[PDB]
């Protein structure tokens, strides 16, 4: 597969790269909080984990919507993949399980500490866009399971905290009308990509070439050069794939195929 | 520098944390104790605010950074309450006989409000939502209600008759009428010794503390039946001596302030929303 | 249509939440105010009942849904007080001196109590399980307990002498005795006077809240020592003036029904599980 | 493998397809509610979401088996695969984490909301029947990691919720004698099938066959056909897999295969 | 055990639970149940403990292995504590007077305390930590503080001069003191009287559950202002008559044991550890 | 269940049978039997109760389950009578004089009622379906009934001049009145003397049977002129004593509960199911 | 395939079904509008109800091809199988239920049970030519 598509490139031809669990996500576990205070209790926004081929996200609200405007809040989350994905499954799950326990969260300045207190709401109004261009080329609404995506290069997860109409007495408890807020109510989305074909060359699940070159790289203390990260460092790399970048690795994955035959 | 906007904050789950800022906070903030006259007269003691000072000087507040503010009782303290330092305590007496007065006390103090005039003369006044109250204050407030209907006719009462206004202040120093939402009302109130705001609960007051010195917990500063909340903020101690009370506000300085907060409302970032 | 009969019940998530049912409740449903008669006493209106409930029509009740039933005091209420309409809520004052009727009367309107007959003077009684307490109720109620052993001998008392038995209640209107478990007791009670029976806890009663005016956490509807549950239907309010109690709940009466259910035991499913 | 299989089923030989992580299961989270009422406040019930090759289960009791004879609750799981998965590997982990946080699930018909707060306890004899015509093919007792099913069509997940005899004091602070529950017990199961063998074609995790497929024919806007559902949306597909529906997925997925050696 | 005690232990998180051991627990433990004596005064029979001694046999309790000690009132009780048996349950009539005095005698038996003598006639004494305290229990305290300086110079009391001292307790039966740390304080206490020593809280006391007869909730074992922990050993239950609280103790006593934990019982009865 | 009410039940026709249940019933039931004063009266003896206990111990019933209330006559067990435990037998001594009396309280016992206040004062009234009555009880009860037209005219009675109404009842201690559907009446009633309720028959009550003692069948628990069902419930028997009556309750106990159905009692022993 | 093949309202007697797989009958109970003395009081407006309605339709499949092996009441291969099997004690396979039970057989009728089954028929048919 790795001459062919060397051979493929050399004549300037559509060339594939067919991953499993791409790792296309630079790691990022980061927040974003569009309503905060000091005292950080009546807070709404999101927190996601971008990692390899995984995107966990999730909406929270403090008041949970009590004072929105239909008792519905929107959440959005975009994530720009680095390169073209094509021919892409993809499992989309309702709960992020990793933002639905109690936590303890630096503030963006790391001055202080927050809490968070999740109670998992259902996502309401869930639309998952694959974007092409700021084009939309796939569109999922309220469909959890297995989805393809033929062709992208961005995701939007839209998603709603709806408060609901009728609760019972239990949950009307959990959601009073005004602070203090105890229980912060939590929408969430899960999105992994079990497999898909890129014309550039990825680290994935299956295939070794990128522990191969770190491998050959730290096995002789080479020094850093002028085009990779200094240790190999795939979240580094793949930040800031750069043209050279996808050329120079490229060359050395192909190469650490052609190795991986013999040794 | 971008004051009336509300701009969001994007930070990483893994950054770090910066060093204890306790000792700071400390130096460049003020601390006052709001506490009764009888709790000076306990004491009988002329230099013992200057010991107190001394002993949060031993805590690391620099000296003149505390203040110690007297007043009469739960009562006249409510009057139009003025917290002024980075750091508000209130050592509120209990007495079983005044629950509603302490609840209103500390739902004053412990919340934000946002008040506008009323002239009951002028106008008929309905409340909005829930965070809508009427809030008098002054020597003696008596707010008598007559609730209209959609023809502006009152109900079970005559709105040129006062005699039959419902009574819901009677010479109160401090109270918050909460009255059904969506109705006019024509309020009486003796204006002459008592002014009267229509208010909004905007959220908590995070630097003031009110610690309940003696019996159980009855403060409810939230007029919704369902809930009574009991904030980090609302402390309550156990008594017998005031020397006891007060060395244990020096002792537990550190936990008192980290259960409070610099008030959002009073520094830059809360320019052009609504104050500094 | 399959009544007595558990049939299980396997929803799914995202079939989407229906519209709010709260206009349509209150459209076909009523509500029973319960309040002391000290409260109409200091309102002193003729009219206030009417006026009442033309501010439950504002907040969308309509007209003649809303009754207001009145009881002179805890003890009179707790003479097996009859609540009938869709919603109940109970205005009871609080007393320091009468903690343990209170807790009792919510105890018994808070929860649903399958009763049996009582004949003390035929056949001796044990509580079989902790969910098992005697219900005595009626004019004045002193029930009096001999614990029997295996030879069924009185411990600690004579059989044939009452005298001697163990005192559990003296002229209560209401009491709920809980005895020790698996252990026959022969009883004393004024049956002239009051009615006792032997009645399981079955569950919570949902269309039942209870408003505690003024006050502090006191009530504890559970025998166990070690629990002390404050259920969502149990309120807590301080008050001065009566009129802001009864406007405080209708303002929030969406919060006070939001804190109720229908009675799970009266309607049609119930059939043949005890009612309807 | 794919025109191998075409000419051994043409031949009526046995005909393997492996799969890692065969998507067997349609998407569906669903619960069933043993005992309830309308407040939702003393509720005994099982809770899953069967997606892809995954399972996971949770029977909860808010009673926490007080009544329960023995102190003993049982929940049964029953999964019933379309088609006959053979040469299985199955991780099987005693928790699941999908269902043990604080969650508002809606009512069984939608008029209300119920409050969820798990507090987990170690499933109790757990048995894991892999059964073929309603026979017991392999059964495993107590056992946790990775089990082998070689012969199987239908999944049975029995589970105990065990009412600790003795309790710390902040165990037995959980668990009062009656009502309210405030912390519901909630035994788990997690059951992941890491690969398999099928006789019929299926989507899995590292193949393109139907994305490729579902990709060609949104691209070139094919209208519904008689066969397949719309968007070819895998759920939908999975849950009525029926003989003709059978036949056009395995000539689809050979010719997307053989389209996949060239492009 | 010593030599082992800083090693792991490793534990599976499927071992089988071992069966119940309650039985056992009952069939080797002795449990002390302490009363008031207005309790024996108003139940007024003699035989009464062994009928409670049948019950507690009739709930798994051999004879012989529940005792009952009778004391006083809190003030009394509170004098050099004695806890004497595997489980010690104390029945405390609630006091709206003696809510402090409650407090302190709670704090004191449900905690751990390390103790040593204090010299106050000959040394000054500090409290280094949170967790250190003075407490001081005898026929009546009266503990005076000044607190000194680098110097020594008292701060708003002088040295020599005893009456301008700070009165921190007067004719208490028990009293724990929490003045600031890190100041040396000389002490003035009627040493002849009552005795007081440096204390550590080392941990919650597991073998000692006190169940509150009456009130509300107003125990705050630990003297940080912010905190007032409602422990699972802390019971509060209503009352009319002292049968039925004696009926609910015995009824419930698997549950209340279950509040509290096995090897908590030093080899003294005393209710700190004493190091001289 | 009642989420699942609305759900199939499916059963295979080769479902092998369990066991009898009919021991378990009696160990876990409580039997009621109701009989006239009279009975009691002749029988002469004070504790034939505890021998009936006894023989329907021999019979399979613990001591304890099997209860014996009184009632004067037909007349005062009619006002509201109270249905108290699982099985009720009810001794009903036929007269020939008071056969709509006795139809009147067996379709009252023997048949499920939802009723609702009837404000006969303020509003006319309709009987919607067949199955909806009126039933009034009290002290005495005296209906005058003016069937009315489109117009609210009354027709043959003037509708202020109650003495030209149509009389349907005279000192009843109850009645059940069936007029005829779709027209409106207006009601005159002794409201100080007994309550009338607007009741609908929701269908057969299985844990109630009635034992007439003498007499022929004539009881029609079915206002339908052409049907007078015998169902199993209403039993028939001929007596010159009452020992041999009770005798004849006793021995043939399972075949009377064999007729009577588990599941029918309700919480309250009231005969009807109230709204208002 | 949940697509209605073939639909007869109100038909009786023979019918013909081209191509299914199930079978959905629908019927009605009728309440008489009028009813002579005796029906009427049949059916009262209330409970007891001592005559109970009942609306009854029957199905009998007379003859129909099916693309695999089943039991009839013509052929013998089924008896000619389960014969064989019980007369030399053959223990209970892997495919087949015990004693070829054919409600169970025809219950779980899977794939492999569907190739076995026509595997031991033809062999059963080619016997019964002989034997
Ligand atoms: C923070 O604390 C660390 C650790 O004591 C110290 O080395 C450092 O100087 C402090 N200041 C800053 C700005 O990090
Ligand atoms: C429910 O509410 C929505 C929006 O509030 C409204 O448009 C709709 O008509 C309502 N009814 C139904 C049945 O959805
Ligand atoms: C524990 O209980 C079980 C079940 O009754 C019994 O078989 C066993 O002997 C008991 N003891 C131990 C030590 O397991
Ligand atoms: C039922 O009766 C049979 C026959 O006496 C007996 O074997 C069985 O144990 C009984 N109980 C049950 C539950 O079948
Ligand atoms: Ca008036
Ligand atoms: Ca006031
Ligand atoms: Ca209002
Ligand atoms: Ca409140
Ligand atoms: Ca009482
Ligand atoms: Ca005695
Ligand atoms: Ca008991
Ligand atoms: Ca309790
Ligand atoms: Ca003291
Ligand atoms: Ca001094
Ligand atoms: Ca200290
Ligand atoms: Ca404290
Ligand atoms: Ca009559
Ligand atoms: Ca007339
Ligand atoms: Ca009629
Ligand atoms: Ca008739
Ligand atoms: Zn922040
Ligand atoms: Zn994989
Ligand atoms: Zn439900």
């Amino acid at each position: 597969e790795y001459i062919e598509n060397w051979n493929l490139q050399n004549r300037r031809q559509r060339t594939g790269f067919t991953f499993h669990k791409p790792n296309i996500f630079p790691y990022s576990a980061s927040f974003t909080l569009n309503r905060s205070q000091p005292a950080h209790d009546n807070l709404m926004g999101t927190m996601w984990l971008n990692a390899g081929s995984e995107i966990q996200v999730a909406g929270f609200d403090y008041s949970c919507a009590i004072n929105a405007p239909a008792n519905i809040q929107q959440f959005e989350h975009i994530v720009q993949l680095r390169r073209v994905l094509t021919t892409a499954t993809i499992t989309l799950l309702p709960d992020a399980e990793r933002f639905s326990f109690p936590r303890v969260i630096n503030s963006a300045d790391g001055a202080t500490t927050w809490y968070f207190n999740p109670v998992i709401l259902r996502p309401n109004n869930v639309e998952v866009e694959f974007l092409l261009n700021g084009q939309i080329i796939n569109t999922y609404q309220a469909r959890f399971g297995t989805i393809i995506a033929r062709n992208f290069d961005t995701i939007r997860l839209s998603f709603q905290l709806m408060r609901p109409p009728n609760m019972t007495p239990a949950v009307a408890a959990l959601f009073p009308n005004a602070q203090p807020f105890e229980h912060h109510a939590t929408v969430g989305l899960t999105l992994r990509i079990e497999s898909a074909v890129c014309e550039s060359v990825l680290a994935d699940a299956s295939k070794t070439m990128l522990a191969n070159v770190t491998s050959v790289r730290q096995e002789y203390a080479i020094p850093v050069g002028p085009v990779f990260p200094p240790g190999m460092n795939w979240t580094d790399l793949i930040t800031n794939y750069s043209p050279s970048r996808e050329d120079n690795l490229q060359r050395v994955f192909t190469v650490a195929s052609i190795r991986s035959m013999l040794v | 520098q971008n004051y009336g906007i509300n701009l969001p904050i994007t930070g990483s789950m893994d950054t770090a944390y910066a060093n204890s800022t306790q000792e700071e906070t400390f130096l460049t903030s003020t601390l006052c104790l709001y506490y009764p006259t009888e709790a000076a007269t306990e004491i009988n003691d002329n230099s013992w605010k200057d010991t107190l000072s001394q002993l949060f000087l031993t805590k690391g507040w620099p000296t003149g950074s505390v203040y110690f503010k007297e007043y009469t009782d739960i009562a006249s303290f409510s009057v139009d309450p003025q917290l002024y330092c980075d750091y508000n305590v209130v050592l509120m007496k209990y007495d079983a006989t005044l629950q509603l007065d302490m609840s209103e006390l500390a739902d004053l103090i412990l919340n934000e409000w946002l008040c506008n005039p009323m002239d009951i003369t002028l106008y008929y006044y309905q409340q909005t939502d829930e965070a809508n109250k009427w809030i008098s204050m002054g020597s003696s407030c008596t707010i008598k209600v007559c609730p209209l209907n959609t023809q502006t006719l009152g109900i079970g009462c005559l709105t040129t008759d006062t005699a039959t206004f419902e009574e819901v202040a009677t010479a109160e120093k401090l109270v918050i009428t909460d009255v059904v939402d969506g109705v006019n009302h024509k309020l009486d109130v003796t204006t002459a010794t008592c002014t009267i705001r229509n208010c909004k609960k905007l959220g908590p007051r995070e630097n003031v503390a009110v610690i309940q010195v003696g019996g159980s917990d009855v403060l409810d500063i939230t007029a919704d039946p369902t809930t009574a909340p009991q904030t980090e903020r609302m402390m309550r101690i156990n008594w017998k001596k005031w020397w006891q009370v007060f060395y244990t506000v020096v002792d537990y300085v550190n936990q008192i302030i980290q259960a409070m907060s610099k008030r959002s409302r009073s520094l830059n970032s809360a320019a052009f929303y609504y104050r500094i």
